[PDB]
């Protein structure tokens, strides 16, 4: 990735804690986090050489291989500080299929990233599309199958790399609508209530672990996984306003595997033990007494997931100005995988949306309405185009300067035979 | 960078470690089915001029293991919380990165020995060293070498089997282990023609083998002052100030070379006894009889005796350790006799060597009684040099001169004919003596 | 891994030492109604360089129970405490789960005599290493192993019988103890069959194994 080499580079001290606290920002960055330490990923784990003569497995783990008391503190870097999107009318077409059907959804995101100024030595992350997956969906929550999806999400994967794209994000809604016809919604995670639920941190925290992130001041490659976790929930009075967080990276890759479950509350989370299957150490942390203060009162049954999450600031790009969006053609193509709804579709649905618009017309229409998401996936699902005929396709999609690529497309017998087979069929 | 050919001379000692360290990872399938482990820890005992982080980084570089150099007095700190796990986590660095070489330097504060009891943070970090090394790793990736300028400070329990058990001595380089070492250090920045590289060597007695490549960087800067050739290294000698002469001082320093001695018939004789095994070694091995070792002079005083102490020392090509009469027997009363004792060993460390006693009268007293002349009647330091001249030990090549004014006082302890072996007389000089001596001045 | 076989060459201080642990184990129905618990502390000293680190690993595999290991000085951290609750956190992980074996090491160097240092935190080393091992009803499950060189500089208070006694002297094996150590790290090595090996018994003596 060249956004972490071009952030080593430029020195930006950056970590001082007076000037952030200035302009309200919590948590400073992973780049001046990095220059002011030597990057170790905390391990959890049991020991299996122990650098003794004990045996490593049924006991006999000594205090200077032991995991010790977690204090639960939170993490004090981040790595993105400030997700961007690129369209409102993508948002716009995920919240419509909560208006069709009234139940939740579920989805993938894709982007890059690039750089942030208004932290010093920030990353920034902007999406591109949104990928729905397969998925079947309750009114209070949703669990698809594990395997069936996984399979299919390889090669979709390696149907974006062509492009630019990667998978960087997850998107799940929870909507809980009032009387919807004197309010949009509820407010169901606020202060009081939780934040986040703890079913969704396990499935939040493994995506990181198998997403890992390239940096060379480690010693095993990867360190400090950088996926985002965005949320449809709803602020305070009146709106259904977004929220996104991350998961830290001091515990989540090691303690989510094993000892992490989902309890009964769900502003706090069901700790685990192995009995003799690897060793579960004990869990620090605070609260407030009746009268005085507290010092350590609780060791087993109890700990918040509040401590262990980092936050983050979601925007819009403005509508007089931006750099580039690269994905406006329609935004309101019938996605890949909502047929719970009515727009799963066949050769019925490219006579309506476009049938090569104006069959003999212009191009600088085609251009706006063939650089679309869902539909790039769809025709080279079909496979009828050679795969030198799709590469083309992506230079004259995605990519500026189209107009000499989009004369040379047409005119070959790949693009000939779709609008042939196109207007026989219904 | 360099391996295996920083300094010349003692090579038998790193063929040593040559065959501790790389042959088991050279090949590692010798040493599976064969049994026992080699040894993992060895002790580099010696003067602490060589340093030995010179040698160390030879070997390390050559196998390609890591060289992670722990200082001595920086992990003992006075919050005594971190001073046993500044060291435990040396090992936890390198342990990761197989094969690494830690090389401990100086351990004199560090795991000194038991015996004393004093301090709660220097009995601790002795047993750090020892719970982690029984434990500590096979198949040779995490071994420790040591350097110590005194090996017998340490604790003796700390050697079971395991952490520093293969011994290795590293003494002052002799006549032809020297030459090499410059060899080295004028690898580059060449000298002209006009200067001798084995005409350098005799010029270098009991160096410590480090302050001769320093003389060559001396040298080196005396010619960029100039603006190297023979009289740039020869200002650089005599400032050199090694070791044998550092402790002593007597402005200003006279260095002699225009005198050979007008006392002929005995001159042919000191070179038959102390110079002869120093210049042909092979003859005195296939005769199979022991050199002479002692001399002894007495007559009047002042005639000619400290002059055959300088005139000797500057033709052969060894070191001139002199003592000053009765200047090492103090009135404290235990290292009166310890000052024989550390003026015996750095001979024999600086092998070959001449040492000159001067006014034997006043400190013998021959046996006498239990009485004494000053009134202390120490007669523990007339025997300790008893044991010092032949000791159960090695054959050195270690020659005393003998000076006193009274025969009487003569010791007949000392004299046992192996022990001195000519019991020559000075005389006055005489009229042909005379004209000799006048010339040379 | 090591074991019984190869810990020998030791005969009548190996007996006190492994029926200390394993008979109460192995048959345990002999002590029940007879009216004394078994004895709870083993502190072997001797000359360094005999076993004494590697006894503790020997019944550390030939026993098939629940083995641990303390190092010397590691428990020292500098904290305001923390010196003497990872101490407790040895011992109270080790109370549960039937039966108990604990290997502490080094206890020359800490837990030294009481009147004969100045330190603060060397006065309360000292006694939560006592009251874990006497306390309230303590020593019910664990069964503490120790092993040092010098037996004169640990408290005085601790050699007592709920803690330390029935110790064991490891000392140099030369009456035909000697010869049982050849016949362990020779049978992994190949031994060309040219001499005989007894007559490298007597040839030295100072040998410690
Ligand atoms: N015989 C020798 N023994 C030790 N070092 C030598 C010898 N000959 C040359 N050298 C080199 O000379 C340099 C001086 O040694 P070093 O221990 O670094 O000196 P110092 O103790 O003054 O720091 C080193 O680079 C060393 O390798
Ligand atoms: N005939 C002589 N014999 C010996 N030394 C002489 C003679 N004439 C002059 N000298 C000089 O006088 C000095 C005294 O001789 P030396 O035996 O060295 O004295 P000391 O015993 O005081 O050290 C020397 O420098 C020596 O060369
Ligand atoms: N029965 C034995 N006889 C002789 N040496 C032994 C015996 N058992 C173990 N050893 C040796 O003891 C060493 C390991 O324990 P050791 O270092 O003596 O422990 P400690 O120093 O803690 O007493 C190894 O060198 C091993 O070969
Ligand atoms: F030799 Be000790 F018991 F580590």
């Amino acid at each position: 990735l060249a956004v972490d080499e071009e952030l080593e580079k430029e020195d930006g001290p950056p970590w001082d804690k007076e000037y952030h606290e200035k302009n309200k920002i919590k948590h400073i960055s992973f780049h001046s986090y990095l220059k002011k330490l030597p990057l170790s990923e905390p391990d959890f784990r049991i020991n299996k050489r122990c650098h003794n003569g004990h045996e490593p497995w049924p006991r006999g783990i000594c205090s200077k291989c032991q995991p010790s008391a977690i204090t639960l503190q939170q993490q004090e870097f981040r790595m993105v500080d400030h997700v961007e999107f690129q369209k409102s009318e993508i948002i716009n077409e995920f919240i419509q299929a909560w208006r069709y059907t009234g139940m939740q959804r579920f989805g993938y995101m894709y982007g890059s990233y690039s750089k942030y100024d208004n932290t010093p030595l920030g990353i920034k992350a902007v999406v591109e599309a949104i990928y729905e997956p397969p998925q079947h969906d309750e009114q209070d929550g949703l669990t698809m199958d594990v395997e069936q999806v996984k399979n299919e999400m390889l090669q979709i994967d390696r149907q974006a790399q062509e492009m630019g794209l990667s998978r960087i994000g997850l998107i799940f809604t929870d909507l809980s609508d009032a009387g919807a016809g004197d309010g949009s919604v509820f407010c169901k995670r606020h202060k009081d209530s939780f934040f986040l639920s703890s079913l969704e941190v396990i499935m939040a925290a493994r995506h990181q672990t198998r997403h890992p992130n390239v940096s060379k001041y480690s010693e095993q490659g990867f360190f400090s996984s950088k996926f985002v976790t965005c949320v449809i929930s709803g602020n305070l009075e009146g709106e259904i306003d977004i929220s996104s967080y991350q998961v830290s990276t001091e515990a989540e890759a090691l303690v989510t595997a094993d000892m992490i479950s989902g309890s009964t509350f769900p502003s706090m989370a069901y700790i685990n033990d192995t009995t003799d299957e690897r060793y579960v150490p004990e869990i620090f942390y605070m609260k407030s007494n009746e009268y005085g203060i507290t010092v350590k009162e609780n060791a087993k049954p109890a700990f918040p997931v509040d401590y262990l999450l980092v936050t983050l600031t979601h925007g819009f790009p403005n509508t007089d100005t931006e750099t580039n969006s690269k994905f406006v053609s329609s935004t309101g193509f019938p996605w890949s995988n909502r047929q719970a709804m009515g727009q799963s579709q066949d050769y019925q649905e490219l006579k309506k949306y476009l049938f090569n618009v104006a069959s003999s017309g212009d191009f600088n229409l085609l251009h706006e309405k063939i650089s679309n998401f869902h539909l790039l996936l769809y025709i080279n699902s079909l496979q009828i185009l050679s795969p030198d005929e799709w590469k083309l396709l992506i230079e004259s999609a995605v990519k500026n300067e189209w107009e000499e690529s989009l004369l040379k497309l047409v005119s070959s017998a790949g693009w000939q035979t779709l609008v042939m087979i196109l207007q026989e069929s219904g | 960078e360099v391996g295996y050919d920083d300094i010349g001379g003692c090579r038998k000692q790193m063929a040593q470690i040559r065959e501790m360290v790389e042959l088991p990872l050279r090949h590692p399938q010798l040493f599976k089915a064969i049994g026992i482990k080699p040894p993992r820890g060895v002790l580099m005992y010696g003067p602490p001029g060589t340093g030995k982080t010179l040698m160390a980084r030879a070997v390390a570089n050559e196998t390609g293991a890591f060289f992670f150099l722990i200082n001595g007095p920086e992990v003992m700190s006075k919050m005594a919380g971190e001073s046993e796990s500044n060291l435990r986590k040396a090992f936890e660095e390198a342990e990761k990165n197989a094969p690494a070489i830690i090389f401990i330097d100086e351990i004199d504060s560090i795991a000194p020995k038991r015996d004393k009891t004093n301090g709660e943070v220097e009995r601790r970090v002795v047993s750090q060293l020892l719970t982690l090394m029984d434990g500590m790793k096979a198949r040779s990736n995490v071994v420790v070498i040591a350097a110590t300028n005194r090996p017998n400070s340490i604790d003796p329990a700390l050697r079971r089997f395991g952490r520093f058990d293969r011994e290795v001595d590293i003494g002052i380089p002799d006549a032809t282990g020297r030459l090499e070492v410059l060899r080295i250090h004028t690898k580059n920045m060449k000298l002209a023609d006009d200067v001798d590289l084995e005409a350098l060597a005799a010029e270098t007695h009991g160096y410590v083998g480090a302050d001769i490549a320093s003389l060559c960087s001396e040298a080196a800067m005396q010619q960029i002052r100039e603006k190297v050739t023979m009289d740039n290294f020869r200002f650089a000698l005599g400032n050199s100030n090694p070791s044998a002469l550092r402790e002593t001082v007597v402005e200003s320093v006279n260095v002699t070379w225009d005198d050979v001695g007008g006392l002929d018939e005995i001159k042919e004789e000191l070179k038959e006894t102390v110079e002869y095994p120093v210049l042909h070694p092979d003859q005195y091995t296939k005769f199979g009889l022991s050199p002479s070792k002692g001399v002894l002079f007495y007559g009047p005083p002042g005639t000619g005796k400290t002059l055959l102490a300088k005139a000797v020392a500057t033709e052969v090509s060894a070191n001139f350790i002199s003592v000053k009469g009765p200047e090492l027997l103090s009135m404290w009363y235990g290292e009166s006799e310890s000052n024989i004792r550390d003026i015996f060993d750095k001979a024999r460390a600086a092998a070959p060597t001449v040492v000159f006693l001067d006014e034997l009268d006043s400190i013998a007293k021959a046996r006498g009684g239990s009485l004494g002349d000053a009134g202390g009647a120490s007669d523990r330091v007339v025997n300790q040099l008893l044991t010092e001249m032949d000791g159960m030990n090695a054959k050195k090549n270690v020659f005393v001169i003998g000076a006193t004014n009274r025969p009487d006082q003569i010791d007949p302890a000392i004299l046992r004919p192996g022990r001195l072996d000519q019991l020559i007389y000075v005389p006055l000089p005489d009229e042909n003596a005379r004209l000799s001596i006048l010339n040379a001045q």
